[PDB]
């Protein structure tokens, strides 16, 4: 289940285990569009946590080229909750 | 198979225009949207003239624009709403001459979608927030602020969504430094979707709703909403804080209303109507656009009505409260997409269609001033008299081709270079415009020279002069010295002998060169002379503001340089060349230098050679180049140094200049030895080669455009009181002073006025006359307009009973004689279903009307043809297809007619022959095998001529919907359906049958069609796409149990090309635009854009531009945030087209990006630019 | 389901067409050229064409069945 609220200026992050992965489709191939998340997902204790699984977040999350081509980057906040 | 797209002429129409200091400097500029293109304009307040600073293809649909400024800032940002799902903020950068994308906030899916924001865009007047909203449901609010580094920063969006709710318009409300507020005209459709009686739909009130953004609580509250008495079409922000009483002005049918929140009463004023208006009395009146003008003391609005009339609107206040609106009629101008008031006292008027205008505001408004405070009776109205311009003075008109409705590329003028015949405009501002590639030339003076003139030169008397002081003229046996007005012998001590050159020798000095020697002339009465040593003579020469070089018999070169006192000194060294010198050139000196480095020398050797004149390496060779043939001429120039070469043959050359000369390019330029001359243009140095041609730079690119003018034989630059920047030229005896009207424009246009919107025209083959059909809906014929005016005058008298009848008769007589021009005041709007239409025969060379047939009221011409019929052999007939009493929405028609005229007196007169009735609109007429095909609604018919009527000889009933067009080759007929695209029909002679044999597999809303080959059709549609459909090989055209395939024909055409042009295309034509050039598919757009699609000749070329396009798509992404591939794939996936408008963005990029992209291509940037130019120069300038 | 415009097994003729018509008029309001086309064809001001389209948004197909 994706949050799907209005994406903000906050940037999505990935933990070490979930890195390279597109948030929407788990592909390791061609990261393309930088992930944006809703404020509530960035708020307080949630600052810098992983979009896929809530881990410490070390890298910037991306939608892959296919998700970008399909405009799946536009659906809203993709933090899995 | 594989096509490249290029724009020739960019869209000239304007959809949006905004005001600001986009440069940050105090000068005011206009950013305009041309739909597909963003453009920045500077009106010069001195000349009162508009210059394009910058144009950018944005590869998306600009749906809205705003300027905004942060509080305490000095520069305006452009915020763009678009079909991209992202709000984009741009800053213009004057230094780089580009828009720089400051922010790109994404919120939704691309396309012009109903519930995704982009249509409406509103800013807090103090810059602190922007709202972007859709037509339905979604509104988003972005907070704007600056960081510690003074860069603009943007928040996460705050939503303000409302289900089932339409938005007509949104504006920001000026509330000073209180919480930002946006006003929306909203309507809730929920009840209207739930009531089967329709009661709710009619009882639904539009509401004015005020959304407050709470900056402290970071949310948007729908603070106030109130219903409106009638629906507003748009809102105007009224100035607030200390500049006004804030609130908003709702423009509605027949009214303008002022509303504000709090204890403010509603103030309402009716829109004044024109006295004795010939329009349909049932029509209500809206304001169509507005502008706001603010000043320290006061403000006012200009609002334009549908009729073009501008009202100055002002608000009267007591304390904070508005007490009345006051309207004063201001002036009448063409109907505007946007109006903008410049602080410098000019009104820019972006016309809805046709040319745009800059007016100086001469006065700010005896004319009666109307008011909400005036008592007015139920159903009554204020009245005003329209008249000629009184507050506005026209200073500039921006020639625009929007809308292009029908174009035809042909050489009708015998100029060996076809002209584009375009039917433009709408209503009484319609025209036929002839477009010719080249610059527009104006004669500033004309004269004739005796005997055999052979050369001409121009000179100052001092370097400080604002103008030249001498023209020197040459003949085969003599020379002559003239003033810049007349022979002048004041300081002109010129020889009578034949001359090589005359020039400015130094700051106060002149020189003449002749085969014997050199004469030095001062401004003061003193003459010095030099002669050629030995038996030798001078043959060629080169000069600069402080230097002379000469070439003698046998190829000996001699050099002279000016010492500080002001005298030439001969250099000690003399050098001989390997061959005879044919020409020479020397670079102009930089203003902070005493001497110029580079001499170029051209030889019988078919080589050009570079030499230094600097004392460090004087007369030493630097570099040399071999050439295709002997030079005729040379010229070194800066914009950056270039050598230009003319050959005795018609092939020009450009090379970059340095101690080693770099890359080069060449072009046909013609047959006569190519002669090169210096010229001054827009203050810059440029060169004239001789068709004649200017070589110059604009938008960081280079252009070699001909002059649309006579054959010229020798020339020079000019500056004078009569002609401040121009040319002295000679053609045979002719001695002309010539000036160039425009820099950037690729076509010059002559405009021939028309009465109604031209639907189509055809060229009579034996005379080149154009038969034009013009047609408007909502329109009176002249006959009906006369009758309506007569009865209005009669009724005006009959309204009076007392001695007032004497005054009424005077007023009626005046009214019958008043004749306000339709092109200025608008044609009177007849009701729905009313048509006016004419058939016009005009000569294309100068647009005189040879004949004019006016059709009956409510007859609308929709098709025209010119043809012979085999039964009569030689005579030409014009067939015009007419609808009777056509109602557009909902569609209904009282049948139609085909009028037949014979065209007589060598193509000059329409003799009416007969009128043939038909059951539905004859929407297409096509000459076919000595008869004519006619598309009568869904029916395709063959008609023969007969005597009393056209005679139906064959018919097909199986076309899906209305036939929109017909084309033919041989026995094949291509039918455009209005929606079901292309159907291939074969006529069979012996059987006398029309058989459908193929169709498309997609709906296309076809607008126009061009046959490429016997099996291939190019189509345009209503949705801005081009396609090419081809019959697959071994398609057979020789053709309740039959069902066909997918409910259509048994055989299917295959789409071999798809491309979203971005603009609706109403014409396509396979043609060669330049003599000896390759053939292309020319297309015109509704926005006045002209472009080409051109086939690649080979894999290598195709592959190269494909790789260029792929790299530019990622490394130089479209400005307003739309994916380029997605945009070109708007309605169908892009197929077999490379966007050359994207490829040519390469030249606009920063050099590091050019280096990155060219490295990816295994090229260097000059090679990339060369390949871009080489394609765009083979098919069409 | 949440996206306005989506259908499902119980979508009627009327509902679907009202979607097509409201979606068409929004497309017309955005595509400046398609708006140009209609304004010229009707011999009408762009502002009035937009206003007429907005008016039509309320009940584009006549009342529900
Ligand atoms: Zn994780
Ligand atoms: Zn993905």
């Amino acid at each position: 289940i994706f949050c799907r609220k209005q994406a903000g200026v906050a940037i999505g992050r990935l933990c070490e285990k979930c890195d390279g992965k597109c948030v929407i489709c788990d592909s390791y191939v061609r990261p393309c569009t930088l992930v944006r998340i809703c404020d509530e997902c960035n708020y307080g204790s949630y600052q810098g946590r992983c979009v896929i699984c809530g881990g410490p977040g070390v890298s910037d999350a991306y939608y892959c080229k296919e998700c970008t081509i399909q405009e799946k980057d536009r659906d809203g906040c993709p933090k899995i909750v | 198979m594989f096509l490249y797209n290029l724009t020739l002429q960019r869209a000239t129409g304007i959809s949006f225009a905004i005001h600001g200091n986009f440069s940050g400097t105090k000068q005011q500029e206009i950013v305009v949207s041309r739909g597909k293109i963003l453009e920045l304009l500077r009106p010069d307040p001195n000349t009162g003239k508009v210059h394009t600073l910058l144009t950018v293809e944005v590869f998306g649909v600009i749906r809205s624009l705003m300027a905004f400024r942060l509080t305490g800032g000095t520069k305006d940002y452009i915020v763009v709403g678009s079909d991209s799902g992202r709000i984009v903020i741009l800053e213009y950068q004057p230094s780089k001459n580009m828009f720089e994308k400051i922010h790109q906030e994404t919120f939704g899916k691309s396309g012009c979608r109903r519930i995704v924001p982009g249509q409406f865009l509103a800013v807090d007047p103090k810059g602190r927030a922007v709202m972007i909203s859709a037509i339905e449901k979604q509104k988003l609010v972005y907070i704007l602020n600056r960081d510690a580094a003074a860069r603009l920063t943007i928040s996460s969006p705050l939503e303000a969504h409302k289900a089932n709710t339409l938005v007509y318009h949104v504006v920001g409300v000026d509330v000073g430094f209180e919480n930002p507020m946006f006003a929306c005209l909203e309507m809730d459709y929920e009840e209207a979707d739930n009531d089967p009686t329709g009661e709710a739909a009619a009882n639904t009130q539009q509401t004015l709703t005020f959304y407050e953004l709470d900056l402290g609580l970071n949310h948007v509250v729908r603070k106030y909403s109130e219903p409106l008495e009638e629906h507003g079409n748009f809102l105007i922000t009224v100035p607030g804080g200390s500049d006004g009483p804030s609130g908003v002005l709702i423009c509605s049918e027949n009214y303008i209303t002022y509303k504000n929140f709090g204890d403010q009463p509603d103030i309402r004023c009716p829109i004044p109507r024109r006295r004795n208006d010939l329009d349909d009395p049932e029509r209500g009146m809206i304001f169509v656009c507005s502008a706001t003008h603010k000043t320290k003391s006061m403000f006012f609005f200009l609002a334009q009505t549908e009729q073009g009339d501008i009202f100055k609107i002002t608000l009267e206040t007591d304390e904070d409260m508005v007490t009345e609106i006051r309207l004063k009629y201001f002036d009448t101008v063409p109907v505007a997409a946007a109006m903008c008031v410049l602080k410098t006292g000019f009104l820019f008027v972006a016309s809805e269609f046709g040319n745009h205008y800059l007016y100086q505001i001469a006065h700010l408004g005896e004319e009666p001033e109307f008011s909400s405070a005036m008592p007015l009776e139920e159903g009554d109205t204020f009245f005003f008299q329209p008249r000629p311009l009184k507050n506005l003075v026209l200073v500039d008109e921006l020639d625009s081709l929007s809308p292009i409705l029908f174009c035809q590329i042909a050489d009708l003028a015998n100029e060996d270079t076809p002209q584009l015949y375009v039917a433009c405009g709408r209503g009484p501002r319609s025209s036929l415009r002839v477009l010719r590639h080249g610059l527009e030339v104006s004669e500033m003076a004309v004269s004739e020279l005796p005997g055999n003139p052979n050369a001409v030169w121009t000179v100052r008397r001092h370097i400080e002069d604002e103008f030249d002081a001498y023209i020197i003229v040459s003949f085969v046996n003599a020379t002559l010295v003239l003033s810049i007005g007349e022979e002048v012998t004041d300081s002109g001590f010129l020889g009578t002998t034949p001359t090589l050159s005359c020039s400015l020798l130094g700051d106060d000095a002149l020189v003449q060169v002749y085969p014997d020697g050199i004469r030095h002339i001062r401004a003061d009465k003193r003459v010095n002379e030099w002669k050629t040593p030995g038996k030798k003579t001078i043959v060629k020469c080169a000069v600069n503001q402080r230097q002379v070089v000469i070439a003698l018999t046998g190829g000996e070169l001699v050099y002279f340089e000016m010492d500080p006192s002001g005298q030439l000194n001969e250099y000690t060294e003399r050098k001989e060349m390997s061959a005879d010198v044919v020409c020479m050139s020397l670079a102009n000196v930089p203003p902070g230098e005493q001497r110029s480095r580079f001499l170029a020398v051209g030889l019988v050797d078919n080589t050009v050679r570079i030499i230094s004149l600097d004392p460090s390496d004087c007369l030493q060779p630097l570099s040399m180049q071999a050439l295709p043939a002997q030079p005729e001429s040379l010229c070194i120039v800066e914009m950056f140094l270039y050598l230009n070469i003319g050959l005795q043959n018609g092939v020009l050359l450009r090379t970059v200049l340095d101690p080693v000369t770099g890359d080069l390019s060449d072009t046909r330029t013609g047959s006569r030895p190519v002669k090169l001359f210096r010229v001054r243009m827009q203050g810059q140095e440029a060169v004239l080669a001789m068709r004649s041609w200017l070589s110059y730079s604009y938008q960081s690119r280079f252009h070699l455009t001909p002059l649309s003018y006579e054959t010229l034989e020798f020339a020079s630059g000019f500056a004078s009181e009569q002609c401040p920047e121009g040319i002295v030229a000679i053609s045979t005896n002719t001695l002309r002073i010539l000036a160039l009207e425009k820099l950037g424009a690729v076509f010059n246009q002559v405009a021939f006025p028309l009465q109604y919107t031209p639907r189509k025209f055809v060229i009579h083959p034996e005379s080149n006359n154009l038969i034009i059909i013009e047609t408007d809906h909502n329109a009176y014929t002249e006959a009906t307009k006369a009758q309506r005016k007569q009865q209005m005058a009669e009724e005006m008298v009959e309204a009076a009973g007392e001695d007032e009848r004497e005054l009424a008769a005077e007023m009626a007589a005046a009214f019958l004689n008043e004749n306000l021009p339709e092109s200025i005041f608008g044609a009177p709007k007849a009701g729905n279903g009313q048509w006016a239409s004419v058939i016009r025969v005009m000569n294309p060379i100068q647009g005189n009307t040879l004949d004019l047939v006016q059709l009956e009221q409510n007859e609308a011409a929709f098709s025209v043809a010119v043809c012979r019929f085999s039964n009569t052999g030689e005579d030409w007939y014009v067939l015009v297809g007419v609808a009777k009493d056509l109602i557009l929405n909902p569609r209904s028609v009282a049948g139609g007619f085909v009028y037949t005229y014979k065209l007589v007196n060598n193509g000059e007169k329409l003799e009416f022959l007969h009128k043939t009735p038909v059951e539905e609109v004859p929407a297409a007429i096509a000459p076919f095998q000595g008869r004519v095909l006619i598309g009568v609604g869904k029916l395709l018919r063959v008609y023969d001529l007969g005597k009393k009527k056209l005679l139906r000889k064959c018919e097909n009933k199986h076309i899906a919907n209305y036939i929109s067009g017909i084309q033919t080759i041989g026995h094949r007929v291509i039918v455009s359906d209005v929606q079901e695209s292309f159907i291939w029909v074969r006529y069979k002679r012996n059987e006398n049958q029309l058989i459908i044999f193929a169709d498309d597999t997609y709906p296309r809303w076809v607008t126009t069609a061009s046959l490429l080959d016997y099996d291939t059709v190019a189509g345009a549609d209503k949705f801005g796409n081009i396609c090419v459909v081809r019959l697959p090989p071994n398609t057979n055209d020789e053709v309740l149990w039959d069902r066909g395939l997918l409910n259509g024909a048994s055989q299917k055409a295959e789409v071999i090309m798809n491309y979203h042009v971005g603009e609706t295309v109403l014409s396509l034509q396979k043609t060669t635009l330049i003599p000896g050039g390759s053939e292309s598919l020319v297309y015109t757009t509704l926005s006045g854009g002209i472009g080409i699609l051109v086939p690649f000749t080979s894999h290598e070329d195709h592959d190269f531009f494909q790789h260029v396009e792929m790299h530019l798509r990622s490394e130089h992404p479209p400005l307003c945030g739309r994916d380029h591939l997605s945009f070109r794939s708007y309605y169908f996936p892009v197929k077999n087209v490379i966007d050359g408008d994207l490829c040519e963005q390469f030249n606009s990029m920063e050099p590091n990006k050019q280096k990155n992209v060219s490295e990816e291509l295994d090229r260097t940037p000059p090679e990339v630019s060369k390949k871009l130019e080489d394609i765009r120069t083979r098919y069409a300038f | 389901s949440k996206y306005i415009g989506t259908g499902h097994a119980d979508t009627t003729k009327w509902e679907w067409l009202v979607n097509q018509h409201r979606d068409s008029y929004c497309s017309y309001m955005g595509h400046f050229d398609l708006l140009n086309y209609f304004a010229i064809a009707e011999n009408e001001s762009k502002a009035r064409v937009r206003f007429n389209l907005m008016e039509k948004m309320l009940q584009p197909c006549g009342p529900p069945a």
